[PDB]
């Protein structure tokens, strides 16, 4: 038999994560950038939720980057940003949409390249 | 301990900023001839509803809202501001 | 290696060594490379 | 009804006419394996990688070049095209060098990525192996040549892209070699990208040279500040240090580029730094000091003072988060002295209506132009991804570019009416015959130059522009809601300032010189100690000790762009947000945070403890503000246009001359570039 | 083909018609069954279903799924119910494997299976401790794997790989503490994936 | 090539030393820093220049598979010597 | 919006289990302090009980506080079985933990988080 709950889906008390990786963080949902050293696009199909970068220091003895932010690592992935907010949202935390910047069709001819009268003439191949 | 500046907020095509986009249309340039050297910020961002922020001496603001306002009555709130020392 | 003796190199240590932890010989860690932000230094003379 | 129905493995697809094989493959979510391709350069179908069969046809096409016909087929994954790939890369990995340990593009490398995914897993090549020798082309690209696969990008980008024909091939066949032929250095304010175009380690960044690779780098996506166009970027990390900046594409703003300045200037972010707080000693020289003490000795100063004895003036890298703060803690002392380094005429609106200080048209409406009229601008320095805009519009649709000023190189032929300010009255009139080409262009866009307003006449040439762009307007020559007027702005701070209220330029400073100046990263030298009182108290916010720190009582150490989730409005009014990606070093602190822990010292507390309450109070100020990625039209030329005529200045018989003629100039404007070596090796590069 | 993995068309067909039989029998509860290229049968339930589903691969003449090999959970952020409960069972009599999944979220029950196997206790701790999920009438339901007190489910997709709190011992108070972590090396994360697609028959629709 | 600085302190091959004021160079008290003394940069410019009779050698560092992935060295250029990027051996095109 | 409930089909049935938990706890402290031979006082003990509560006070969801229940009753049994040692017992009380600034000057002198 079920029953009926109005109350927005909250989780935080729940989780366990301590007050101050609720409160203080910002979530940023966004589909990551291209890499524009390649010309590959499947790395820019999912949603991704990644936390506000925090200090890294250099540890005295080694030189190594020392960290005291336990979601420094943390990255999300989901299917749609609606996934992504609801996930966000449920946790407590604080969130930035980024609209998915997607490449806009281009008109291409190879014609072109060699035009009777426009600049579009190439003097090399 | 006067005015110090004025900034008017609209909507560049909701209708609740029509009396609004009319004042700045119409009345705007008179008033800034009247007063050459006051600050009046107009700044329009889609689907804000209208208000009119006023800047005191020693930072003190306040803020009126001019939502379907007609542009007279946002004359009337213009001088309301323009003669108050707050 | 009296009958295959190793090769010789150039920078192969001519001493070896024996464990030399607890001694003053131990090896100290440290970081190898060099600072990576340089501070700007004031001028030496006075202008305020 | 135009479209026209194909098949990708038997997926029905609708697509215009004149789209490619490979265009049609990309609408179902199938990426043609491609080299010599790049959507934003010519075609050229050289690398055959793209070879791809339709069925019932028994030759296989280069899907990047062929238009697709109406009810093809396409088969992506049948054994023909496979075998077509994987012979296609056998002869480009066959003179390949085993150069993958040591060459910078391994593991973010096409060529690597598409031998796992298409090519074979061995080799059976038994030769010896072709080598090239190297070419050098300046500081900044590193050529090793011998990993070239001739597929010509490079050559295109420089012809198309840069306007630069200096790249081509040499000799034959095997022996083809790309370079320049001659010893020649390959020095564009665009010349860093074919390292990002260059598919293999051919081209790769001389300063990036050995120090990471591309797994363990983590990418934090920001914006450029080096100039107004706001440049959307990738600032790759590692283990708490930037080690590169990356273009992010953004279709309306940079597209897939960046200029050199935005992509190797980041290196002046690790020199000459400001890490601690500094307050002068009894020597009368800076020494190091507690955040609590160097506040402490400002906000006893502050208080002391009210009105007139306070100003501020903001330098061209400042974010707005900061720029508000200290307008609401001058407020707090009755202070309204808050003024730019870059000058915009106040005469008439002045700075309240956006539209008289934006790039109105935006920077992607310049494909919809006809015609451009360039004055006092040189925008290929100033906005090196809006110039190329322009070049973009003037190779394919044909634009006609006009310019008023120093004849510049722009990379692409334009007209040259001089370099007179005379030229805008005898064009305004009627009396120019260029004034006919704009009355019969259905989408002009006259652009001036920030530059050019730093003149002292700058009112009187702003008046005369907007007359011109009110005559074209009235006279119902263009067409719907087309934004006529543009001013194109080379400070990335300047719009936001000009937003919040601040005065532009520093003449309310030199009309009642203070008794205390703050500069908020105000390195322009726009205001000395000479013309100050003596006993002036100068309070110095920046990141780097460069021309304002060495003067100031009092030092603050600010973070820098890299630094901090700052907001920045390029020169559209478009609203962006930088990123942390890395924390300021040493004792320095974001620069919005030490302005509100002044106040609390100081007694005047602001509003806002936190990022998103300071943006609130942004949002009071400017809607827009916080609207990121957004562009606000702006309207109500018409009433700015009145305000400009009833007060007349006069021209000055000065030519227009920009402030950067040549690529000299172009390498360090502000106190990051200034302090980076890489543009100091350009600088050197292009005058030795 | 020396280096492929031969196909079993056999199995495959068996598999396949196993799979039909019980959604034939259980509409009630089936909501998928597939088979995978190498051979596993996969059935997916409505929750509701767990006992009755279970009850009857066990105790069926034709099914006799009388070991339970494994019980699991995976995270998957993205979906509404984001915890997948995975039941691997073994057939003796007719030497075959079959799995059952069904799903929940963090505040949802799932009916306890020791009932139906007495193997089910200790695997639904261990789901309970690492992922969160509730199981409904478990004779001892606590943690088993994690330190007493610990806060949080680890193996949840959003959990930090070195968590919130480390401990050391503290000679001031003479014991063992718990202080937030600090690591003298952060972890080093890896972007691993290649911008190329590698599996055209597993593409998603646009 | 170990040199010392005013302190006294090696600097090893990387360039490395602690300067005056640094606190980090008390862990080296009563101990020792560890510094290899073969610098590589030095003992690769011992080894002389190979002349050959082509444009274009292959190098493969010696020891055939023990070496280093093979690779080829253009040597058209007469400024400067033919590099192997990956062991450091030098090639001249004679005459 | 209708949902399968762990225990309580509402929040005034979610309250009693509440109420009853923390008598449980409440009557637990001066047998913890006492076996785990605690240096803390039982007013201490039965103040970070209060506290643990507390925190939890803005929970509207039924489902929600059937799991803080539960947890708190997992909680309880690690107690009274001292299946916790007093190390365990006595984390609820950072010790050691040196105190956190909270007004903004404070973390602004210290470091870069908010
Ligand atoms: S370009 Fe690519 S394939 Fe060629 S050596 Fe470099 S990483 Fe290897
Ligand atoms: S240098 Fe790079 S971009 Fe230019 S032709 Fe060779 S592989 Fe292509
Ligand atoms: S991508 Fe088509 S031939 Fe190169
Ligand atoms: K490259
Ligand atoms: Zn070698």
């Amino acid at each position: 038999q079920l029953i009926t709950v109005d109350e927005k889906l909250d989780i935080t008390t729940i989780t366990g994560v301590p007050e101050e990786h609720i409160k203080t963080r910002k979530a940023r949902i966004f589909v990551p950038a291209r890499n524009n050293m390649q010309s590959g696009v499947n790395n820019t199909k999912k949603w991704k939720m990644e936390f506000d970068t925090r200090e890294r220091w250099e540890n005295p003895l080694m030189g190594w980057a020392s960290t005291a932010d336990p979601l420094s690592n943390l990255v999300l992935t989901f299917s749609t940003k609606e996934d992504a907010v609801a996930f966000a949202e449920k946790n407590g935390w604080s969130y930035d949409v980024e609209e998915r910047k997607v490449p806009k069709p281009k008109s291409k001819s190879y014609g072109a390249n060699f035009s009777w009268n426009k600049r579009t003439r190439v003097s090399t191949k | 301990l006067g005015l110090r500046e004025i900034r008017i907020h609209l909507c560049q095509r909701s209708p609740g900023s029509q009396g609004v986009r009319d004042f700045i249309e119409k009345r705007y340039v008179e008033l800034k001839k009247a007063n050459p050297d006051l600050p009046i910020l107009i700044r329009e961002c889609s689907d804000v509803q209208p208000k009119l922020w006023a800047r005191y001496a020693f930072g003190q603001e306040k803020n009126v809202s001019l939502n379907n306002f007609s542009a007279d009555q946002v004359t009337r709130a213009l001088e309301n501001v323009l003669s108050s020392k707050a | 290696p009296t009958v295959k003796p190793p090769t010789a190199r150039k920078f192969i240590w001519t001493n070896h060594k024996f464990n030399l932890s607890g001694t003053p010989q131990q090896y100290v860690p440290y970081s190898t490379t060099r600072k990576k932000i340089q501070e700007w230094v004031p001028p030496s003379t006075p202008y305020k | 009804s135009n479209l026209i129905e194909v098949f990708v493995d038997g997926q029905s697809v609708m697509v215009e006419p004149g789209t490619t094989v490979l265009q049609a493959c990309e609408k179902v979510g199938m990426q043609i394996p491609r080299f010599c391709y790049h959507e934003r350069l010519s075609v050229a179908g050289n690398c055959r990688m793209c070879l791809v069969e339709i069925e019932k046809a028994p030759k296989v096409v280069a899907a990047c070049a062929m238009p697709v016909m109406k009810g093809w087929n396409i088969l992506t994954n049948s054994e023909k095209t496979k075998k077509a790939r994987e012979g296609v890369m056998e002869f480009l990995l066959a003179n390949h060098p085993l150069d993958c340990p040591i060459c910078d593009q391994g593991g973010e490398c096409d060529l690597q990525d598409q031998s796992m995914m298409f090519g074979s897993d061995r080799s059976r090549f038994l030769e010896g192996k072709r080598a090239v020798e190297d070419k050098n082309i300046g500081p900044l690209v590193k050529t090793i040549m011998t990993r070239c696969i001739q597929c010509t990008r490079c050559i295109r980008f420089a012809s198309e892209i840069a306007g630069v024909d200096d790249l081509g091939t040499t000799g034959r066949g095997n022996d083809m070699q790309v370079g320049t032929y001659i010893e020649k250095m390959f020095m564009s304010e665009l010349s860093g990208n074919i390292i990002d175009i260059c598919p293999v380690g051919a081209l790769t960044s001389k300063p990036y040279a050995f120090t990471a690779r591309p797994w363990e780098t983590r990418k934090t996506e920001s914006i450029d500040v080096m100039d107004a166009v706001g440049s959307n970027i990738v600032v790759s990390t590692r283990t708490g240090e930037v080690m590169r900046i990356l273009p992010r594409m953004h279709e309306d703003i940079n597209e897939e580029w960046i200029s050199d300045k935005t992509r190797f200037a980041y290196d002046g972010l690790k020199r000459q730094r400001l890490t601690e707080p500094m307050v002068r000693n009894e020597k009368g020289l800076l020494t190091h000091t507690t955040w609590e003490d160097a506040l402490s000795r400002v906000a006893g100063m502050l208080q002391s003072f009210q009105g007139n004895d306070v100003a501020a003036i903001a330098g061209g890298l400042v974010d707005a988060e900061a720029l508000i703060a200290l307008k609401d803690l001058l407020n707090r002392v009755d202070s309204d002295t808050l003024c730019t380094e870059e000058v915009f005429p106040t005469a008439g609106a002045g700075t309240d209506l956006r539209s008289n200080y934006l790039l109105n048209t935006t920077i992607a409406g310049v494909e919809e132009a006809d015609v451009v009229l360039l004055v006092g601008t040189n925008p290929r320095f100033e906005a090196p991804l809006f110039n190329a805009r322009i070049r973009k519009s003037w190779l394919h649709n044909d634009l006609k570019v006009a310019l008023i000023g120093s004849p510049v190189d722009l990379t692409y032929r334009y007209d040259h009416l001089g370099d007179s300010p005379k030229i805008l009255q005898d064009i305004a009139s009627g009396s120019h015959p260029f004034s006919q080409v704009l009355q019969e262009a259905k989408k002009p866009m006259v652009i001036l130059g920030s530059s050019a307003l730093q003149r002292n006449d700058g009112a009187a040439i702003l008046a005369a522009v907007s007359n011109i762009a009110q005559k074209i307007r009235t006279s119902s020559g263009v067409t719907g809601d087309w934004k006529v007027m543009n001013i194109l702005h080379r400070i990335a701070s300047q719009v936001a300032a000009l937003d919040l209220g601040y005065k532009p330029g520093v003449e309310a400073i030199q009309k009642n010189p203070p008794k205390m100046l703050f500069l908020l990263g105000a390195d322009g030298g726009c205001i000395t100690r000479q013309d100050l009182p003596k006993d002036c108290f100068i309070v110095y916010q920046g990141h780097h000790g460069d021309v304002g720190a060495p003067i100031a009582d009092v030092i603050l150490p600010g973070a820098a762009y890299t630094e901090k989730s700052a907001t920045y409005v390029n020169t559209e009014g478009r609203a962006q947000q930088t990123k942390v990606a890395v924390t300021p070093p040493g004792l320095a602190r974001e620069d919005w945070k030490i302005i509100r822990a002044l106040s609390e010292i100081a007694g005047m507390t602001l509003p806002y403890d936190t990022l998103d309450q300071v943006r609130n109070r942004l949002e009071e100020v400017s809607p827009n503000l916080v609207r990121y990625d957004d562009v606000e039209g702006a309207n109500y030329f018409q009433q700015a246009s009145e305000l400009s005529k009833l007060v007349n200045q006069q021209l000055l018989a000065d030519p227009l001359v920009p402030p950067q003629l040549t690529i000299k100039d172009f390498y360090m404007t502000d106190s990051i570039s200034r302090a980076s070596q890489t543009m100091a090796k350009c600088v050197k590069a292009v005058t030795e | 083909r020396p280096t492929v993995r031969p196909r079993n068309d056999v199995a495959h067909k068996q598999l396949s018609a196993f799979g039909e039989y019980v959604a034939e029998i259980l509409p009630k509860y089936v909501q998928q069954v597939q088979v995978s290229c190498f051979n596993e049968l996969e059935i997916c339930i409505h929750p509701d279903g767990v006992i009755p589903v279970l009850t009857f691969l066990r105790d069926h003449s034709n099914a006799q799924f009388k070991s339970l090999a494994d019980l699991t959970a995976v995270d998957i952020p993205t979906r509404q119910n984001r915890f997948e409960i995975v039941y691997n069972l073994l057939s003796l009599r007719f030497n075959s494997r079959i799995r059952v999944k069904t799903y929940t979220d963090e505040l949802t029950p799932i009916e306890s299976s020791v009932p139906v196997y007495k193997a089910a206790n200790w695997y639904e701790r261990e789901i309970w401790d690492m992922f969160g999920v509730f199981f409904a009438n478990h004779p001892d339901l606590r943690r088993i794997l994690t330190d007493y007190g610990f806060e949080g489910h680890p193996f949840r997709k959003d959990f930090p790989l070195s968590g919130y709190v480390e401990l050391r011992y503290d000679d001031e108070v003479k014991r063992v503490v718990a202080e937030p972590v600090e690591l003298a090396q952060e972890f080093r994360k890896f972007d691993l994936n290649s911008p190329w697609e590698a599996f055209p028959a597993y593409r998603q629709p646009p | 090539g170990v040199r010392t600085s005013p302190t006294g302190e090696k600097v090893t091959h990387t360039g490395q030393v602690y300067d005056d004021g640094d606190y980090r160079k008390v862990r080296f008290v009563g101990r020792q820093k560890e510094v290899n003394e073969n610098f590589a940069i030095d003992l690769i410019a011992e080894q002389p220049v190979s002349q050959v009779g082509s444009r274009v050698i292959s190098c493969d560092g010696g020891g055939g598979a023990l070496g280093h992935p093979r690779v080829y060295i253009n040597l058209d250029k007469e400024t400067k010597t033919g590099t192997c990027g990956y062991c450091g051996l030098q090639f001249r095109q004679q005459h | 919006t209708s949902v399968k409930p762990i225990f309580s089909r509402d929040m005034n049935e979610a309250k009693r289990r509440v109420r009853e938990l923390y008598r449980a706890w409440y009557r637990e402290v001066p047998n913890t302090v006492h076996l785990f031979q605690l240096d803390i006082s039982v007013k201490q003990g039965r103040d970070k009980v209060r506290e643990m509560f507390k925190k939890n006070a803005h929970i509207t969801d039924p489902r929600v506080v059937d799991l803080l229940v539960i947890k708190g009753k997992m909680e309880l049994e690690e107690t009274i079985k001292v299946w916790k040692q007093r190390t365990h017992v006595m984390r609820f009380f950072h010790e050691t933990e040196a105190p956190r600034p909270k007004d903004f000057l404070s973390k602004f002198y210290v470091g870069h988080d908010p």
